[PDB]
Protein backbone atom coordinates (compact mmCIF):
# COMPACT_ATOMS: atom_id res chain seq x y z
CA UNK A 1 0.00 0.00 0.00
CA UNK A 2 2.38 2.51 -1.30
CA UNK A 3 2.18 6.04 -0.54
CA UNK A 4 0.91 7.88 -3.43
CA UNK A 5 3.03 10.76 -4.75
CA UNK A 6 2.91 12.78 -8.02
CA UNK A 7 5.45 10.81 -10.28
CA UNK A 8 7.12 13.95 -11.82
CA UNK A 9 6.61 17.35 -10.89
CA UNK A 10 8.50 19.90 -12.96
CA UNK A 11 9.47 23.78 -12.16
CA UNK A 12 11.60 26.61 -13.08
CA UNK A 13 14.30 28.51 -11.14
CA UNK A 14 13.23 30.48 -7.84
CA UNK A 15 9.67 29.02 -8.04
CA UNK A 16 7.91 26.96 -5.76
CA UNK A 17 6.72 23.00 -5.80
CA UNK A 18 4.38 21.43 -3.45
CA UNK A 19 4.52 17.43 -3.68
CA UNK A 20 1.25 15.51 -2.29
CA UNK A 21 1.71 12.11 -0.70
CA UNK A 22 -1.64 10.49 0.34
CA UNK A 23 -2.02 7.68 2.22
CA UNK A 24 -4.70 6.07 4.33
CA UNK A 25 -6.08 6.25 7.90
CA UNK A 26 -3.94 3.58 8.96
CA UNK A 27 -0.26 5.45 8.02
CA UNK A 28 -0.58 9.45 6.88
CA UNK A 29 -4.01 10.00 8.70
CA UNK A 30 -2.45 7.78 11.68
CA UNK A 31 0.44 9.29 12.97
CA UNK A 32 2.78 12.61 12.31
CA UNK A 33 5.24 10.26 11.54
CA UNK A 34 5.70 11.56 7.60
CA UNK A 35 8.97 11.94 6.55
CA UNK A 36 10.22 13.19 3.47
CA UNK A 37 13.81 12.30 2.08
CA UNK A 38 15.69 13.41 -0.99
CA UNK A 39 17.55 11.10 -3.25
CA UNK A 40 20.24 12.71 -5.39
CA UNK A 41 21.86 10.06 -8.09
CA UNK A 42 23.60 7.05 -6.46
CA UNK A 43 23.45 8.28 -3.01
CA UNK A 44 21.40 7.57 0.29
CA UNK A 45 18.26 9.13 0.72
CA UNK A 46 18.47 12.15 3.16
CA UNK A 47 15.74 13.33 5.30
CA UNK A 48 14.45 16.88 4.92
CA UNK A 49 11.53 17.09 6.95
CA UNK A 50 10.11 14.17 9.82
CA UNK A 51 7.32 14.52 11.85
CA UNK A 52 5.33 16.04 9.11
CA UNK A 53 6.82 19.71 9.69
CA UNK A 54 10.48 19.27 11.60
CA UNK A 55 13.56 20.17 9.85
CA UNK A 56 16.50 17.97 10.58
CA UNK A 57 19.45 20.62 11.52
CA UNK A 58 21.05 21.62 8.56
CA UNK A 59 18.29 21.72 6.06
CA UNK A 60 17.27 24.91 4.43
CA UNK A 61 14.13 26.78 5.15
CA UNK A 62 13.01 26.26 1.90
CA UNK A 63 12.05 23.53 2.60
CA UNK A 64 8.47 22.77 4.53
CA UNK A 65 6.33 20.34 5.28
CA UNK A 66 2.40 20.09 5.97
CA UNK A 67 -0.14 17.75 6.14
CA UNK A 68 -4.07 17.35 6.31
CA UNK A 69 -6.31 14.37 6.30
CA UNK A 70 -4.61 11.72 4.65
CA UNK A 71 -2.34 14.00 2.61
CA UNK A 72 0.79 14.83 3.41
CA UNK A 73 2.83 18.09 1.28
CA UNK A 74 6.30 18.75 0.67
CA UNK A 75 6.70 22.28 -0.42
CA UNK A 76 10.24 23.44 -2.26
CA UNK A 77 10.48 27.31 -2.15
CA UNK A 78 13.30 29.31 -4.40
CA UNK A 79 13.62 26.42 -6.44
CA UNK A 80 17.39 25.85 -7.12
CA UNK A 81 19.20 23.39 -10.05
CA UNK A 82 20.35 21.73 -6.83
CA UNK A 83 16.60 20.45 -5.93
CA UNK A 84 16.34 18.46 -9.15
CA UNK A 85 16.31 15.10 -7.37
CA UNK A 86 14.04 11.96 -6.50
CA UNK A 87 11.61 12.66 -3.08
CA UNK A 88 10.19 10.50 -1.30
CA UNK A 89 7.74 10.60 1.44
CA UNK A 90 7.23 7.79 4.34
CA UNK A 91 5.17 7.04 6.93
CA UNK A 92 5.19 4.81 10.37
CA UNK A 93 2.10 2.55 9.82
CA UNK A 94 2.33 0.56 13.37
CA UNK A 95 4.17 -2.50 14.57
CA UNK A 96 7.30 -1.64 13.46
CA UNK A 97 6.04 -1.23 9.53
CA UNK A 98 7.23 1.27 7.75
CA UNK A 99 5.64 2.35 4.78
CA UNK A 100 7.35 4.29 1.77
CA UNK A 101 5.44 6.79 -0.95
CA UNK A 102 5.79 5.97 -4.44
CA UNK A 103 7.91 8.69 -5.38
CA UNK A 104 8.57 12.23 -7.35
CA UNK A 105 11.15 13.41 -9.61
CA UNK A 106 11.76 16.74 -9.83
CA UNK A 107 13.55 18.48 -12.76
CA UNK A 108 14.38 21.83 -12.47
CA UNK A 109 14.29 24.15 -15.67
CA UNK A 110 16.33 27.00 -17.55
CA UNK A 111 19.91 25.98 -17.74
CA UNK A 112 21.10 27.34 -21.35
CA UNK A 113 21.61 24.90 -24.39
CA UNK A 114 24.82 23.42 -24.51
CA UNK A 115 26.09 21.74 -27.22
CA UNK A 116 28.04 18.34 -27.27
CA UNK A 117 31.32 17.59 -27.23
CA UNK A 118 32.34 14.66 -29.22
CA UNK A 119 35.43 12.40 -28.91
CA UNK A 120 35.59 9.37 -31.19
CA UNK A 121 38.52 6.81 -30.71
CA UNK A 122 39.34 3.89 -33.44
CA UNK A 123 39.91 -0.03 -32.48
CA UNK A 124 43.13 -0.10 -30.25
CA UNK A 125 45.99 -2.43 -32.05
CA UNK A 126 45.33 -4.54 -28.59
CA UNK A 127 41.46 -5.36 -29.20
CA UNK A 128 42.64 -5.94 -32.94
CA UNK A 129 45.25 -8.74 -31.66
CA UNK A 130 42.22 -9.96 -30.04
CA UNK A 131 39.93 -10.34 -33.57
CA UNK A 132 37.69 -7.84 -32.88
CA UNK A 133 37.02 -3.70 -33.24
CA UNK A 134 35.18 -1.01 -31.36
CA UNK A 135 34.59 2.59 -32.17
CA UNK A 136 34.10 4.86 -29.15
CA UNK A 137 32.15 7.81 -30.00
CA UNK A 138 31.82 10.04 -26.49
CA UNK A 139 29.29 12.44 -26.43
CA UNK A 140 29.27 15.41 -23.51
CA UNK A 141 28.63 18.09 -22.13
CA UNK A 142 24.81 18.88 -23.94
CA UNK A 143 21.82 20.23 -23.05
CA UNK A 144 18.77 19.78 -23.88
CA UNK A 145 19.60 15.55 -23.47
CA UNK A 146 17.97 14.41 -26.39
CA UNK A 147 20.98 13.34 -29.32
CA UNK A 148 20.69 11.39 -32.89
CA UNK A 149 23.18 9.04 -33.46
CA UNK A 150 24.58 8.31 -37.42
CA UNK A 151 27.77 6.28 -38.09
CA UNK A 152 29.08 6.27 -41.35
CA UNK A 153 31.82 4.29 -43.60
CA UNK A 154 33.41 5.99 -46.79
CA UNK A 155 29.84 7.93 -46.23
CA UNK A 156 27.41 5.14 -46.62
CA UNK A 157 25.95 4.32 -43.30
CA UNK A 158 26.23 1.85 -41.07
CA UNK A 159 23.43 0.53 -38.49
CA UNK A 160 24.43 -2.86 -37.71
CA UNK A 161 26.77 -3.22 -34.78
CA UNK A 162 25.79 0.19 -32.84
CA UNK A 163 24.46 0.17 -29.37
CA UNK A 164 24.17 3.61 -27.99
CA UNK A 165 23.42 4.64 -24.32
CA UNK A 166 20.54 6.63 -23.00
CA UNK A 167 21.63 10.39 -22.53
CA UNK A 168 22.08 11.14 -18.62
CA UNK A 169 23.16 13.99 -16.24
CA UNK A 170 26.65 14.54 -15.29
CA UNK A 171 27.95 16.09 -12.21
CA UNK A 172 28.19 19.49 -14.37
CA UNK A 173 24.05 19.02 -14.87
CA UNK A 174 25.16 18.94 -18.55
CA UNK A 175 24.24 15.08 -20.63
CA UNK A 176 26.32 12.43 -21.53
CA UNK A 177 26.15 9.82 -23.40
CA UNK A 178 27.97 7.10 -25.87
CA UNK A 179 27.74 4.97 -28.80
CA UNK A 180 29.59 1.72 -29.68
CA UNK A 181 30.31 0.49 -33.64
CA UNK A 182 31.26 -3.20 -33.29
CA UNK A 183 33.47 -4.50 -36.67
CA UNK A 184 35.70 -7.27 -37.60
CA UNK A 185 39.16 -6.29 -38.31
CA UNK A 186 38.35 -6.76 -41.46
CA UNK A 187 35.87 -4.41 -42.09
CA UNK A 188 37.88 -1.75 -39.85
CA UNK A 189 40.83 -2.14 -42.38
CA UNK A 190 38.53 -2.75 -45.41
CA UNK A 191 37.89 1.63 -45.57
CA UNK A 192 39.02 4.91 -45.64
CA UNK A 193 37.42 6.77 -42.90
CA UNK A 194 34.01 6.01 -40.20
CA UNK A 195 32.51 8.35 -39.10
CA UNK A 196 30.76 9.35 -35.79
CA UNK A 197 27.84 12.05 -36.55
CA UNK A 198 25.89 13.50 -33.36
CA UNK A 199 22.88 15.80 -33.85
CA UNK A 200 21.89 17.83 -31.24
CA UNK A 201 18.89 20.86 -31.73
CA UNK A 202 19.50 21.06 -35.78
CA UNK A 203 22.81 20.37 -35.57
CA UNK A 204 25.58 18.00 -36.27
CA UNK A 205 28.54 17.46 -35.11
CA UNK A 206 30.84 14.70 -36.33
CA UNK A 207 34.22 13.40 -35.82
CA UNK A 208 36.12 10.62 -38.15
CA UNK A 209 38.68 8.24 -37.83
CA UNK A 210 40.72 5.46 -40.19
CA UNK A 211 43.04 3.21 -39.66
CA UNK B 1 29.77 10.91 14.05
CA UNK B 2 27.68 8.39 13.16
CA UNK B 3 28.29 5.41 10.47
CA UNK B 4 26.66 2.10 9.17
CA UNK B 5 28.54 0.11 6.72
CA UNK B 6 26.93 -2.65 5.23
CA UNK B 7 28.71 -5.72 3.30
CA UNK B 8 27.70 -9.00 2.43
CA UNK B 9 26.31 -7.99 -1.35
CA UNK B 10 27.07 -10.11 -4.37
CA UNK B 11 25.60 -11.80 -7.59
CA UNK B 12 23.77 -14.63 -6.66
CA UNK B 13 21.57 -17.20 -8.58
CA UNK B 14 18.10 -17.66 -8.25
CA UNK B 15 17.04 -19.37 -5.57
CA UNK B 16 20.15 -18.86 -4.00
CA UNK B 17 21.23 -17.44 -0.49
CA UNK B 18 23.40 -14.37 1.33
CA UNK B 19 23.80 -13.00 4.36
CA UNK B 20 24.19 -9.12 4.76
CA UNK B 21 26.41 -7.46 7.51
CA UNK B 22 25.60 -3.41 9.06
CA UNK B 23 28.77 -2.84 11.15
CA UNK B 24 27.52 0.43 13.58
CA UNK B 25 29.93 2.80 15.42
CA UNK B 26 29.45 6.14 16.50
CA UNK B 27 26.53 5.70 18.78
CA UNK B 28 25.20 3.24 21.42
CA UNK B 29 24.35 0.60 18.42
CA UNK B 30 22.36 -1.55 22.08
CA UNK B 31 19.61 1.59 22.64
CA UNK B 32 18.19 1.89 18.55
CA UNK B 33 15.86 -0.07 16.57
CA UNK B 34 17.17 -0.94 13.20
CA UNK B 35 16.20 -1.57 9.90
CA UNK B 36 16.42 -2.41 6.39
CA UNK B 37 15.49 -0.77 3.19
CA UNK B 38 15.72 -1.49 -0.40
CA UNK B 39 15.59 -0.03 -3.60
CA UNK B 40 15.93 -1.62 -7.21
CA UNK B 41 17.45 0.07 -9.85
CA UNK B 42 15.71 2.90 -11.09
CA UNK B 43 12.95 2.10 -8.47
CA UNK B 44 11.58 3.51 -5.43
CA UNK B 45 12.40 2.56 -1.78
CA UNK B 46 10.87 -0.18 -0.32
CA UNK B 47 10.63 -1.08 3.37
CA UNK B 48 12.16 -4.31 4.16
CA UNK B 49 12.32 -5.24 7.77
CA UNK B 50 12.90 -3.64 11.29
CA UNK B 51 14.14 -5.27 14.76
CA UNK B 52 13.54 -3.75 18.20
CA UNK B 53 16.86 -2.38 20.09
CA UNK B 54 17.12 -6.01 22.44
CA UNK B 55 16.40 -7.77 19.34
CA UNK B 56 12.64 -8.63 19.92
CA UNK B 57 10.01 -7.23 17.53
CA UNK B 58 11.27 -8.32 14.20
CA UNK B 59 8.87 -7.06 11.48
CA UNK B 60 9.00 -7.63 7.71
CA UNK B 61 7.38 -6.52 4.29
CA UNK B 62 4.97 -9.19 3.22
CA UNK B 63 7.41 -9.64 -0.45
CA UNK B 64 10.09 -10.66 2.18
CA UNK B 65 8.49 -12.96 5.22
CA UNK B 66 9.08 -16.41 5.40
CA UNK B 67 12.28 -15.87 3.66
CA UNK B 68 14.59 -13.42 5.02
CA UNK B 69 15.67 -12.95 8.52
CA UNK B 70 16.66 -9.77 10.47
CA UNK B 71 18.76 -10.30 13.67
CA UNK B 72 21.57 -8.39 15.49
CA UNK B 73 24.19 -9.06 18.00
CA UNK B 74 24.60 -5.94 20.12
CA UNK B 75 28.16 -6.81 21.50
CA UNK B 76 29.56 -7.00 17.92
CA UNK B 77 27.28 -3.53 17.30
CA UNK B 78 26.22 -5.53 14.14
CA UNK B 79 23.10 -6.10 12.41
CA UNK B 80 22.26 -8.43 9.56
CA UNK B 81 20.01 -9.69 6.77
CA UNK B 82 19.53 -13.32 6.07
CA UNK B 83 18.05 -13.67 2.52
CA UNK B 84 16.81 -16.99 1.49
CA UNK B 85 15.02 -18.21 -2.07
CA UNK B 86 16.29 -14.97 -3.84
CA UNK B 87 14.53 -14.11 -6.84
CA UNK B 88 15.45 -11.50 -9.67
CA UNK B 89 13.20 -9.52 -8.19
CA UNK B 90 14.98 -9.11 -5.23
CA UNK B 91 17.65 -7.02 -7.40
CA UNK B 92 18.77 -4.19 -5.16
CA UNK B 93 20.30 -1.89 -2.89
CA UNK B 94 20.48 -2.47 -0.01
CA UNK B 95 20.69 -0.14 3.13
CA UNK B 96 20.94 -0.27 6.51
CA UNK B 97 19.22 2.26 8.68
CA UNK B 98 18.61 3.42 12.25
CA UNK B 99 15.00 3.94 13.54
CA UNK B 100 15.07 7.12 15.24
CA UNK B 101 12.62 10.23 15.75
CA UNK B 102 14.17 13.55 14.55
CA UNK B 103 17.45 12.25 12.41
CA UNK B 104 17.76 8.97 10.03
CA UNK B 105 21.35 7.54 9.63
CA UNK B 106 21.47 5.29 6.86
CA UNK B 107 24.44 3.33 4.91
CA UNK B 108 25.66 3.70 1.79
CA UNK B 109 24.15 -0.07 0.60
CA UNK B 110 25.20 -2.99 -0.84
CA UNK B 111 24.41 -4.31 -4.61
CA UNK B 112 22.45 -7.90 -4.90
CA UNK B 113 22.15 -8.75 -7.62
CA UNK B 114 19.74 -12.38 -8.65
CA UNK B 115 20.30 -13.51 -11.75
CA UNK B 116 20.62 -16.67 -14.28
CA UNK B 117 23.87 -14.92 -15.68
CA UNK B 118 27.29 -15.36 -14.55
CA UNK B 119 29.84 -12.56 -13.90
CA UNK B 120 31.74 -12.01 -16.84
CA UNK B 121 35.25 -9.76 -16.21
CA UNK B 122 36.07 -6.87 -18.39
CA UNK B 123 38.71 -6.61 -21.07
CA UNK B 124 40.62 -3.24 -20.79
CA UNK B 125 41.77 -1.71 -23.96
CA UNK B 126 43.85 1.57 -24.13
CA UNK B 127 42.08 4.50 -25.94
CA UNK B 128 45.20 6.70 -27.52
CA UNK B 129 44.69 10.05 -28.04
CA UNK B 130 44.98 11.45 -31.51
CA UNK B 131 46.77 14.49 -30.84
CA UNK B 132 51.01 14.35 -30.29
CA UNK B 133 52.47 16.61 -28.40
CA UNK B 134 53.41 18.69 -30.69
CA UNK B 135 49.64 19.47 -31.98
CA UNK B 136 48.82 21.32 -29.10
CA UNK B 137 45.81 22.47 -27.19
CA UNK B 138 44.67 19.53 -25.46
CA UNK B 139 44.62 15.63 -25.52
CA UNK B 140 41.66 13.14 -24.73
CA UNK B 141 42.83 9.49 -23.81
CA UNK B 142 41.08 6.97 -22.15
CA UNK B 143 40.07 3.44 -21.43
CA UNK B 144 37.58 1.30 -23.07
CA UNK B 145 36.32 -1.41 -20.53
CA UNK B 146 34.36 -3.71 -22.39
CA UNK B 147 31.73 -6.66 -21.90
CA UNK B 148 31.24 -7.33 -18.38
CA UNK B 149 28.79 -8.29 -15.67
CA UNK B 150 26.63 -7.36 -13.19
CA UNK B 151 27.53 -3.66 -12.67
CA UNK B 152 29.44 -1.74 -11.37
CA UNK B 153 33.35 -1.05 -12.52
CA UNK B 154 35.29 1.19 -11.15
CA UNK B 155 37.71 3.44 -12.90
CA UNK B 156 40.73 5.79 -11.73
CA UNK B 157 43.95 7.16 -13.05
CA UNK B 158 47.09 6.84 -11.96
CA UNK B 159 46.24 4.62 -8.98
CA UNK B 160 43.80 7.66 -8.27
CA UNK B 161 46.68 10.58 -8.28
CA UNK B 162 45.15 11.87 -11.47
CA UNK B 163 41.37 12.71 -11.00
CA UNK B 164 40.87 16.34 -12.27
CA UNK B 165 40.05 16.61 -16.50
CA UNK B 166 38.79 12.51 -15.37
CA UNK B 167 35.01 11.77 -16.86
CA UNK B 168 33.87 7.79 -16.63
CA UNK B 169 30.80 7.24 -18.82
CA UNK B 170 27.61 5.78 -17.87
CA UNK B 171 27.77 1.96 -19.52
CA UNK B 172 25.93 0.92 -21.97
CA UNK B 173 23.76 -2.97 -21.89
CA UNK B 174 24.63 -4.49 -24.88
CA UNK B 175 21.92 -6.47 -26.28
CA UNK B 176 24.33 -9.59 -25.48
CA UNK B 177 23.39 -8.50 -22.05
CA UNK B 178 26.96 -7.90 -21.03
CA UNK B 179 27.99 -3.92 -20.29
CA UNK B 180 30.90 -1.71 -21.16
CA UNK B 181 32.25 1.58 -20.28
CA UNK B 182 34.97 3.90 -21.68
CA UNK B 183 36.55 6.55 -18.97
CA UNK B 184 38.29 9.62 -20.54
CA UNK B 185 41.05 11.87 -19.50
CA UNK B 186 41.76 15.12 -21.41
CA UNK B 187 45.22 16.44 -20.53
CA UNK B 188 47.30 19.14 -22.00
CA UNK B 189 49.15 17.36 -25.28
CA UNK B 190 52.60 18.93 -24.41
CA UNK B 191 52.29 16.71 -21.15
CA UNK B 192 51.94 13.24 -23.56
CA UNK B 193 55.58 13.16 -24.32
CA UNK B 194 56.79 13.35 -20.17
CA UNK B 195 53.58 12.38 -18.12
CA UNK B 196 52.32 8.49 -17.61
CA UNK B 197 49.01 7.85 -17.71
CA UNK B 198 47.35 4.32 -16.42
CA UNK B 199 43.74 3.79 -16.19
CA UNK B 200 42.99 1.35 -13.18
CA UNK B 201 39.86 -0.97 -13.23
CA UNK B 202 38.03 -2.17 -11.03
CA UNK B 203 35.36 -5.46 -11.19
CA UNK B 204 35.16 -6.50 -7.85
CA UNK B 205 32.02 -9.29 -8.69
CA UNK B 206 34.76 -10.74 -11.11
CA UNK B 207 37.34 -9.90 -7.81
CA UNK B 208 39.47 -8.46 -11.49
CA UNK B 209 41.97 -5.26 -11.09
CA UNK B 210 43.38 -4.18 -14.03
CA UNK B 211 46.22 -1.66 -14.69
CA UNK B 212 46.25 -0.53 -18.63
CA UNK B 213 49.12 1.92 -19.37
CA UNK B 214 47.52 4.70 -21.99
CA UNK B 215 50.28 5.35 -24.69
CA UNK B 216 50.33 7.62 -27.64
CA UNK B 217 50.00 5.83 -30.69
Amino acid sequence: SALTQPASVSGSPGQSITISCTGTGSDVGSYNLVSWYQQHPGKAPKLMIYGDSQRPSGVSNRFSGSKSGNTASLTISGLQAEDEADYYCASYAGSGIYVFGTGTKVTVLGQPKANPTVTLFPPSSEELQANKATLVCLISDFYPGAVTVAWKADGSPVKAGVETTKPSKQSNNKYAASSYLSLTPEQWKSHRSYSCQVTHEGSTVEKTVAP
Amino acid sequence: EVQLLESGGGLVQPGGSLRLSCAASGFTFSEYAMGWVRQAPGKGLEWVSSIGSSGGQTKYADSVKGRFTISRDNSKNTLYLQMNSLRAEDTAVYYCARLAIGDSYWGQGTMVTVSSASTKGPSVFPLAPSSKSTSGGTAALGCLVKDYFPEPVTVSWNSGALTSGVHTFPAVLQSSGLYSLSSVVTVPSSSLGTQTYICNVNHKPSNTKVDKRVEPK
